């Protein structure tokens, strides 16, 4: 399972960056356009950026908490790749490296960051809590998965609602779904990750001892773009201007002064897209309630 | 159960479509492709039935024949060890 | 050209290893099975129940055993042994929601070492 | 009837000797077009 | 007949199809023929490996059998001698349940076959015939039979049934049965009645389908 | 190692001499020179560091823990790691299971010296890291 | 006797005479020249003087 | 295939052509394709020998051969090994020492001792035994213990 | 490359890389440069060169994989939550630490390197 | 948990209970497994303790690894139904198993060929109101019978005898020892530990050869 | 309103006709019957062709099936001696190409190509079941050195039926409008590969973006303005 | 007259012509 | 010495008769099922021919022509075994074709014949990938026109070949040949199982009766 | 071509099988695959 590209094609794109061109039609520092569409279920969404397609799912159920944090509920994200999304991939390799490179990000992007209040999953302390689940599916790759799965999970959390609960010791009263309403969830902050994609037009030494910074960085590598890149970097931020994570794990060497200059441009990008989610969550729920207005008057 | 269809070429003297049950014997398990598996409780009851038809056709009658052969093989075993 | 092409024939144990299929077709010519059976000749079934449960001896049930009701099965050339344990969770007409089952684990000792096979 | 009929052990040996017989002898020459 | 389908909706994959029946959304993908692994080849026929992802949870044993019965059905659909020493990985995604996965697996088994049939048409591989699957239930209390039930009707269903048929000569002749998944309590007598609608209905399904294929693909075809 | 057959005779010749001869020619009861270091992991209850003549190399760590000596039977646990090998391998597990038997709690081990109270005692961990052998 | 054999010459064109001659004669003949080698693992070998010397210094197993 | 792999101790293995070796009976034994059906006959794994460094490849990996009677498969003694640094270069490498024994100092850091042969004695004044696992059967302990002192 | 983590004191990531840069030179493998690693932490406004695990669980930390004498990075990893505005200054801290790292690696190798040939020859 | 199996809901637990010279004996049988080429069946029952176990042969299987001059043995000990011996407790015995048969099997008859040995510690009673050490010698016997059934070149009917936490394996009618195993016991009881092991070995090998030569 | 078909339909033509088989139809090796086994539209070869007609199904695919006398574009992936390792499509099986199948065929002369090059070659010999083989130089070239290794250029992937129309069809409007702007080269590969080199990378991107878009939209009449717009998109600058 | 060299050292991990000598990264 | 358990000590290395006043020495020669084992008993050593297997004693002799007497000891089964009859150099082995390379051909070992027909099929399951596999290299198919070799014109997957062992090769596979006019293809079905049974037209060609179709296989002499 | 011989010179149905698509275009491979485009 190996992608084969000519070195002639390798120089071609490398030339295009040397004349400030890229094959998609975007700018270097331009991001794709995002299509968000929800299914009928809560925590159901289809997210699409041109060629890359994803789908995720949020659910929850009853379990006991750990001994470790006996206060808090349970939550984890599955991101199992299927070779449906591209023939590179093993059947569910949880031990591949790029998978881990997809994993630990979303592990830190959600779980260690804590966008979601796990303490608001405590139904009863130590007895019964929530087990909230996030199964990420990939559909078709043009890269940006780890940015797409960044979004589509956080999209899904802002669309899921959990049903109604009443406690009497052991008499724990999960109510019918349609009499007593499902209840949405508590998001502390909304993180958005950004892939950065790196291209030395030169050898090693002109990056190493060539003092002249000459390295091109772009956003959202397409599939062919992604196969030649030299370093890998993802930052994540919010609306309140705090930096969630940064991960440059090796690759090409890279100036620090670039990275701050990189990460500022992230901010203006992610903010506009964030609010686009925020209206569509409202507007769909508005469309839910206008169709709820088109239901009770109908019924 | 297994249903096969037959070659004219393969004969040795000492269409044609044969039902076999009690399947075993790798050569059989390789080469039988339309097959029937049945659960049944002895008073004519049926917990499940399982058809994978990948070789022959299936008649309505090999069905009934296997059904006739179902209620025998089960009911004996109900009565065989009387537990 | 009408030709008496003489074929090459073998012992039957040669043939099945070579052709599972044609050696079967030999048996179908006589109308038999390569397990030496006729069409509807069915294997014998032999059991012993309750031998490996601790509740075998109603008189003296022993101490450290943990098995509820056991079954031996041999039929043909395959011996299969069924063992029942049970566990308890603290619990807090003919429709499916009334209905539960057990949790079984099969192993087929088919010579292959390794993980859980997909047949199992 | 459907009543259990245990297989005679002696039959299948003769079946096998019938099976060995018509095999190796009738598979010698195949006169064909 | 609130069914609907899409062809050719992935990019890097040979065959792709979204099948949408009344409640369940399922997409299937087909990649083949491609390079087979070492442990996977057959000297003569075509090797097939099939992956089904659920909507919820991960791949376990409940998935495994729905895979494996679906292995049995495709094997005569494929002109398997045409691709020796090769491999076609086929992959299915359950996206919507439309049925209680804890209690049932019925509709998905009907759905995924009806899903994977069309992505092979996208894939354009040498095949043999035409096919269809429907879910059929029999109500516990009413004792009647519904073709294409719902999950609440499944709750009061006594027995759940999936029929897979092989359709030829304009998809009209039942060439063979592929799968009959009899589950729940049943007798002799219901069963021939249980075929006898699905004898019609799957053809009535394919009668819709024959149109749909050409409508999607003749503009993809050139004149 | 993989050695050659012509040696293997001569090696089996010389050592099976009746005036027996080692390849290094020690006396038949000798051992080889080693080096023994301890007390160097000051986060631990005890440490150890030993050096072979062929450069085989290990370090065994000692961490303790207080436990109820009634709810637990094994008061002393060995856990071994060899570099370069899987957990699943043979020579790992046998040597691992061996030293547990060697240090059974009252066989050559004086667990009364481990005893803290009438209710409590000390769980110990023989934790082993072999660099090379 | 399946042996290899060296035919020597000081001139390429001496060999070019003898090569195509023996190539017509027995065929299975290797030619070795600074200009052109033909058929390196043939049974019969025709080559100039220094090539032997060169492949006597570094020990050709050809020998 | 008709090749062998063999450790130098260096970065990679050397290679060793099939006809790169001294044949028993010599050149009168010419080529044969049946010889590759007997690669394991003359040589097998882990065995020690005297080898002559011919030439290289494009990387820096080089090959060997035995263009003498003097090069060949070892016997009659014992191996030891050292760092490659301390071995000094000279115009000679086989050395014969009082005690009727012989060091075969490799350059690479590999050291074989054995008893002085007649061919060793021939250096300073049958042929079918060039893949044997045999030794001289007559080996005194006074040989053997003198080995260990060196 | 074999790793054996024995005693753990926090600052764990940049601890590794400095051990790596030894080990490649320890055989003298072909390379370009020194590579330095260090975790530097942030208590509210104030950078902390060379934190420990007590301080690591106490505040926000960043590790830097720094190359040679340069201002170019190999490793950059942030788990904790960081306000943006410090970060340029925060990054400006660790270089002087990192330059003093590959500083102290160098002579320490060199005084070893003198010990060879002076007693080899 | 384990996504590959059916282990029930997690919060359940299994059920709990509380308190409210002798003869050994065999029943040895071969030729009953058609997957294998060597099978052996062993019943054992002694005084509080009844034990049954199965030894399975696959050979000679091909080796995808490389060339060897000769054969190679592979031995598996697996828990049956009730008794659960420890994992690392198992393979130590598997180590001790292989050493003896490497003084048994003509591997030189079998180049590049594998030996697969599956041992199923199927069911054991210990009704008595070093627990693995009491089951060692019966393994060797159970293996030897199955290895005779595959008909592999074996030098000797080698057997082990037991004397009170001590296992000693013999050949040549006891005139040499091929496998030694000792736990705690006495001190310098070795000379009596020669004897009671030897006579059980003198018993057992006769029971074995009866199982085959009379068939 | 065509000769549309399914695998499992009634085959139209009478059995007693001498008929050269085209692809898409399969004859039974077991029961000698012949059936359409693929999806799409039949196109019956009309009468008069020596009294021998031919059936073929238009079927759609992207995954190229190697077949003989076919011009494809390949990638040098390994130097298996005497005989190259070459691939034609990612994740597919590699192809073997002789070192000697070359227009100056010379066995003492070993050519020069290296791992990762693009070469133009025709499938010479390929069983359905065997390691397939190609040739740059062929006997059916008739001593023509018309295939060969490529220089740098640019290669784009399309689906196969489109690439047929690039080869088989002059009504295919693509080569018209492209020649109507700049001058350049084109190699056509039946493996869905299209290799183009221009005088300029600038126009090559203009060449790139059209062919991605046009083959996507697959509407040959619309390709007039769509092609010309990308020039303006390059002449945006 | 011995068997083994056992000499002890406890409490420590370890006991602790001119030409240009250059380093990587160095001009 | 008739019937043997493994370990049945049988006879010494040497024996003695007197056939008519002149002394004749026996030489008991170890064969399959045997091993000379030294035995010290009460001081003195003793080598002995040892039964190592299950079944029957058989003592034979043959001298090579092209007062001591050599006697080969030979041990057998007696009233299903193939580890008895592992392939040695030069044997005739019936195999099934696994995969066709341009380089070479790959088969798996199934059945070994015997000398003065008598066989030994392997009782193994190939669906585990269990069995021993071997390799036929393409130039080793035959010797006539051994250079310009067209591999597809003699073999297809899954087919039966009477082939001769060349040698051991590696541990992974075998060196194997068919290079005779009596050796080669035994039997296959048409279109690799997709059609009926095929018969060797010549020694050099093969057809099928009902079809009217032929294929090129390097068939055996029938 | 002179170099070789100049020394000698001075001295139950009607089935016709499968075919590629190469033969389904009528000029039959005189179609030059490699086109540069000439001056306009």
């Amino acid at each position: 399972k190996d992608i084969e590209i000519s070195a002639s094609e390798s120089k071609f794109i490398l030339e295009a960056l040397r004349q400030n061109y890229r094959l998609d039609g975007r700018s270097f520092d331009q991001f794709r356009d995002v299509e968000i569409t929800f299914g009928k279920e809560f925590g159901d969404v289809s997210v699409k950026m041109g060629n890359t397609k994803v789908h995720c799912r949020i659910s929850c159920q009853i379990a006991q908490p750990y001994e470790d944090r006996p206060f808090e509920g349970l939550f984890v994200i599955s991101t199992e790749i299927s070779p449906m999304a591209g023939s590179q991939f093993e059947n569910g390799n949880i031990t591949g490296e790029d998978e881990v490179l997809c994993s630990r990000i979303i592990e830190k992007s959600v779980r260690r960051s804590g966008a979601l209040d796990v303490e608001g999953l405590c139904i009863v302390a130590g007895s019964k809590c929530w087990a909230v689940r996030a199964d990420v599916h990939f559909l078709d790759c043009d890269g940006g998965f780890i940015d797409a799965s960044c979004i589509a999970v956080m999209a899904g959390l802002m669309h899921f609602k959990k049903p109604d609960i009443t406690v009497h010791g052991e008499q724990i009263i999960v109510h019918p779904v349609n009499e007593r309403e499902p209840v949405p969830l508590g998001i502390l902050h909304i993180p958005i990750c950004v892939t950065f994609s790196f291209f030395n037009p030169q050898d090693t030494e002109e990056n190493i001892k060539g003092e002249t910074n000459s390295e091109i960085s772009i956003i959202d590598a397409t599939l062919k773009e992604e196969l030649l890149r030299d370093g890998v970097l993802t930052v994540t931020l919010n609306k309140n201007r705090e930096v969630v994570q940064v991960s440059k794990a090796g690759g090409l060497p890279m100036d620090a002064l670039t990275l701050m200059k990189c990460c500022h441009e992230a901010y203006s990008i992610i903010e506009k897209i964030t609010d686009q989610i925020l209206q569509l969550l409202k507007e769909d729920s508005e469309k839910r309630n206008k169709y709820a207005a088109m239901l009770t008057s109908e019924n | 159960y297994g249903i096969v269809e037959l070659d004219p070429e393969c004969q040795l003297q000492n269409l044609n479509t044969v039902l076999i049950a009690d399947l075993d014997t790798e050569a059989e398990e390789t080469s039988i492709h339309s097959t029937i598996s049945i659960l049944a409780a002895p008073s004519g009851n049926y917990k499940q039935l399982t058809l994978v038809g990948g070789g022959a056709k299936i008649t309505p009658e090999m069905i009934k024949r296997s059904l006739l052969l179902s209620r025998v093989r089960a009911d004996d075993l109900s009565t065989r060890f009387n537990i | 050209e009408t030709i008496e092409i003489h074929p090459i024939t073998f012992p039957p144990e040669v043939l099945a290893r070579i052709s599972p299929e044609l050696s079967l077709q030999r048996h179908l010519s006589l109308g038999i099975r390569p397990c030496l059976r006729k069409y509807e000749e069915f294997r014998d079934v032999a059991i012993e129940n309750n031998t490996l449960s601790r509740y075998a001896d109603a008189g003296n049930i022993d101490t450290k055993n943990n098995i509820l009701g056991s079954n031996v099965l041999k039929s043909g050339k395959t011996i299969v042994i069924t063992s029942i344990t049970g566990g308890i969770i603290e619990e807090t007409e003919d429709i499916i929601a009334n209905y539960a089952s057990v949790y079984p684990v099969v192993e087929v000792e088919r010579g292959r070492v390794g993980a859980c096979t997909d047949e199992e | 009837d459907g009543l259990p009929n245990k297989v005679k052990t002696e039959d299948i040996r003769i079946r096998a000797q019938n099976f060995k017989s018509a095999l190796a002898n009738l598979e010698d020459i195949i006169f064909e077009i | 007949m609130s069914v609907q389908a899409e062809i050719g909706i992935l990019d890097h994959v040979d065959g792709s199809s979204e099948f949408v029946s009344q409640d369940t959304k399922v997409i299937c993908s087909v990649t083949g023929p491609i390079e087979p692994k070492a442990r996977q080849e057959l000297p003569t026929q075509l090797a097939l490996e099939i992956i089904v992802r659920p909507a919820k949870g991960v791949a376990t044993t409940r998935e495994k059998v729905l895979e494996d019965k679906l292995r049995a059905v495709l094997t005569p659909l494929i002109t398997r001698h045409c691709y020796p020493r090769q491999l076609c990985q086929i992959t299915c995604q359950i996206l919507e349940s439309g049925e209680d996965e804890a209690e049932f697996s019925l509709r998905e088994l009907s759905c995924c076959i009806n899903a994977a049939f069309l992505a092979l048409v996208d894939a354009g591989i040498a095949l043999n015939s035409m096919c269809a699957s429907i879910p059929i239930a029999i109500i516990k209390d009413t004792s009647d039979i519904i073709v294409d039930p719902t999950a609440e009707q499944l709750k009061i269903s006594l027995s759940v049934h999936t029929l897979a048929l092989e359709f030829v000569n304009g998809g009209k002749v039942v060439k063979n049965v592929l799968l009959l998944d009899s589950n729940g309590d049943f007798n002799e007598d219901q069963l021939f009645s249980l075929l006898e609608l699905g004898e019609q209905k799957c053809q009535e399904l394919v009668t819709n389908i024959r149109r749909i294929i050409q409508d999607n693909i003749s503009p993809r075809l050139v004149v | 190692m993989s050695l050659s057959v012509a040696e293997k005779s001569y090696l089996y010749d010389s050592l099976a001499s009746t005036p027996s001869i080692r390849p290094d020619g020690r006396l038949p009861h000798q051992f080889r020179p080693i080096e023994i270091f301890t007390d160097f992991l000051p986060s631990s209850n005890g440490s150890s560091r030993i050096i072979a003549s062929d450069g085989s190399e290990c370090i065994v760590s000692i961490k303790s823990k207080v436990v109820d000596h009634h709810v637990e039977n094994e008061l002393l646990q060995v856990d071994v790691d060899i570099a370069g090998q899987r957990d699943d391998a043979l020579v790992v597990e046998t040597i691992t299971s061996l030293l547990n038997k060697v240090l059974k709690s009252g066989s050559g081990v004086d667990s009364s010296k481990l005893q803290l109270t009438k209710k409590y005692s000390f769980k110990i961990f023989v934790d082993v890291l072999v660099i090379s052998s | 006797n399946k042996q290899r054999v060296i035919y020597t010459s000081p001139i390429k064109a001496l060999s070019n005479q003898k090569y195509r001659e023996l190539l017509a004669e027995f065929g299975d003949v290797g030619l070795m020249t600074g200009d052109i080698t033909i058929n390196p693992d043939a049974g019969c070998l025709v080559m100039t003087t220094e090539i032997l010397r060169s492949m006597l210094y570094r020990g050709s197993e050809v020998m | 295939n008709k090749r062998w792999k063999v450790d130098i101790g260096g970065k990679q293995h050397a290679v060793l052509m099939l006809g790169s070796v001294n044949l028993p009976g010599g050149i009168l034994r010419r080529k044969s394709e049946s010889d590759e059906l007997q690669m394991r006959s003359f040589l097998k794994e882990g065995d020690l020998l005297n080898a002559e460094v011919q030439s290289l490849f494009q990387d820096g990996s080089a090959s060997l051969h035995t263009r003498s009677l003097k090069y060949g498969k070892l016997r009659n003694g014992m191996f030891c090994q050292v760092p490659s640094s301390l071995i000094v270069r000279a115009k000679n490498h086989t050395h014969n020492l009082p005690g009727n024994i012989t060091v075969v100092l490799g350059v690479n850091g590999y050291i074989w001792l054995r008893k002085t042969s007649q061919m060793d004695l021939a250096r300073d004044t049958s042929s079918w035994q060039i893949y044997s696992d045999e030794n001289d059967p007559s080996i005194s302990n006074n040989i053997r213990q003198a080995i260990c002192r060196y | 490359i074999e790793i054996h983590v024995l005693e753990q004191d926090g600052g764990i990531m940049g601890s590794l890389i400095n051990g790596i840069t030894l080990a490649l030179i320890d055989a003298g493998i072909s390379m370009f440069d020194y590579i330095s690693g260090i975790s530097v932490g942030l208590y509210d406004t104030t950078p902390l060169l060379d934190t420990n695990s007590l301080e690591e669980n106490a505040m926000s930390t960043v590790t830097l994989g720094v190359v040679g004498k340069s201002e170019k990075l190999s490793l950059l990893l942030v788990e904790d939550k960081i306000p943006l505005d410090r970060l340029e200054n925060v990054l400006a801290i660790g270089i002087a630490g990192a330059h003093r790292v590959r500083d102290l690696m160098d002579e320490e190798l060199r005084k070893h390197a003198q010990k060879r040939v002076s007693n080899a020859s | 948990q384990d996504r590959r199996r059916l282990l029930g809901p997690a919060a359940a637990k299994p059920m709990a209970f509380s308190n409210t010279e002798s003869e050994q004996e065999l029943s040895l049988h071969t030729g009953f497994i058609e997957n294998c080429n060597g099978s052996a069946l062993v019943e054992a029952r002694s005084l509080g303790h009844q034990t049954s176990l199965i030894t399975a042969v696959y050979g000679p299987r091909s080796i995808r690894g490389s060339f060897t001059s000769q054969g190679t043995i592979s031995i598996q000990l697996k828990n049956g139904l009730l008794e659960k011996y420890n994992t690392n407790e198992l393979k130590e015995v598997s180590s001790f198993l292989m050493g003896i048969f490497n003084s048994v099997v003509n591997l030189s008859r079998y180049p590049k060929s594998g030996i697969d040995i599956f041992v199923y510690l199927t069911y054991d009673k210990d009704l008595t109101n070093s627990q693995i050490s009491s089951l060692i010698p019966h393994c060797i016997t159970s293996i030897t019978l199955a290895l005779a059934d595959a008909g592999i070149e074996l030098v000797d009917m080698a057997g082990a005898g037991e004397a009170n936490g001590t296992v000693v394996s013999f050949i040549k009618n006891g005139e040499e020892i091929v496998g030694f195993w000792k736990d705690d016991g006495d001190d310098e009881d070795l000379l009596e530990c020669l004897d009671r092991c030897k006579e059980q070995y003198n018993r057992y090998r006769d029971l074995m050869i009866s199982c085959l030569m009379n068939q | 309103m065509s000769t549309f078909i399914f695998p499992g339909d009634s085959f139209p033509v009478d059995p007693t006709t001498p008929v050269k088989l085209g692809p898409g139809i399969y004859c039974d090796p077991n029961t000698q019957e012949i059936r359409p086994v693929n999806t799409g539209v039949l196109h019956v070869s009309a009468k008069g062709k020596s009294g021998v007609q031919t059936a073929y199904i238009d079927y759609s695919s992207k995954r190229y099936i190697p077949s003989v006398n076919d011009f494809v574009i390949g990638v040098i992936i390994g130097t298996f001696s005497d005989s190259y390792k070459v691939s034609l499509q990612n994740f597919s099986s590699s192809v073997s190409l002789s070192y000697m199948a070359f227009p100056n065929a010379s066995k003492k002369n070993r050519p020069t190509l290296q791992v990762g090059d693009l070469v133009y070659a025709r499938v010479c010999t390929a069983e359905k079941e065997l390691e397939a083989e190609i040739e740059c130089f062929d006997s059916t070239t008739g001593r023509d050195a018309g295939f060969g290794i490529l220089e740098d250029g640019m290669i784009i992937d399309v689906n196969l039926n489109f690439a047929r129309q690039l080869l088989f069809n002059n009504d295919f409007p693509l080569l018209k409008v492209l020649a109507a702007h700049t001058k350049f080269e084109v190699a056509i590969g039946l493996n869905g590969k299209i290799w183009v080199k221009c005088e300029e990378l600038s126009n090559t991107l203009a060449c790139y973006r059209t062919i991605m878009e046009c083959c996507q939209k697959n509407d040959t009449a619309a390709f007039k303005d769509i092609a010309k717009r990308q020039f303006k998109e390059i002449l945006t600058v | 007259s011995e068997v083994i060299t056992i000499t002890k050292r406890n409490g420590a991990f370890q006991n602790s012509s001119d030409s240009q000598i250059v380093t990587p990264g160095e001009l | 010495p008739e019937i043997a358990y493994p370990g049945k000590l049988i006879c010494p290395q040497y024996g003695t008769e007197n056939k008519d006043g002149e002394d004749i020495i026996f030489n008991y020669v170890p064969g399959p099922g045997t091993k000379l084992i030294q035995y010290e008993h009460n001081g003195r050593t003793l080598e002995a021919i040892t039964a190592t297997l299950v079944g029957t004693v058989r003592c034979e002799e043959e001298k090579k022509t092209d007062t001591v007497k050599n006697i080969l000891v030979s041990v057998l089964p007696g009233t299903n075994d193939f580890a008895n009859n592992l392939p040695k150099e030069g044997d005739i082995v019936l195999t099934r074709v696994t995969r066709l390379s341009l380089q070479r051909a790959n088969v798996e070992i199934l059945a070994v014949e015997d000398k003065p027909a008598t066989f030994s099929v392997s009782q193994a399951s190939s669906d585990l990938g269990e069995t021993f596999r071997g390799i036929i290299r393409s130039q080793d198919v035959r010797s006539t026109d051994r250079d310009r070799v067209k591999v597809i014109e003699c073999f297809k997957p899954g087919d039966i070949v009477r082939a001769q062992v060349l040698s051991l090769g590696d541990g992974t596979n075998y060196y194997l040949t068919t290079a005779r006019n009596d050796l080669g293809v035994v039997f296959a079905r048409a279109a690799n199982g997709a059609g009926g049974l095929m018969y060797a037209t010549d020694w050099q060609m093969m057809t099928s009766p009902v079809t009217g179709a032929t294929e090129k296989r390097k068939c055996a002499k029938p | 071509m002179s170099a070789n011989n100049g020394v000698t010179g001075k001295l139950p149905n009607l089935i016709i099988s499968n075919v590629g698509y190469s033969e389904l275009r009528k000029p039959e491979g005189v179609i030059s695959g490699r086109k540069t485009f000439g001056d306009n």
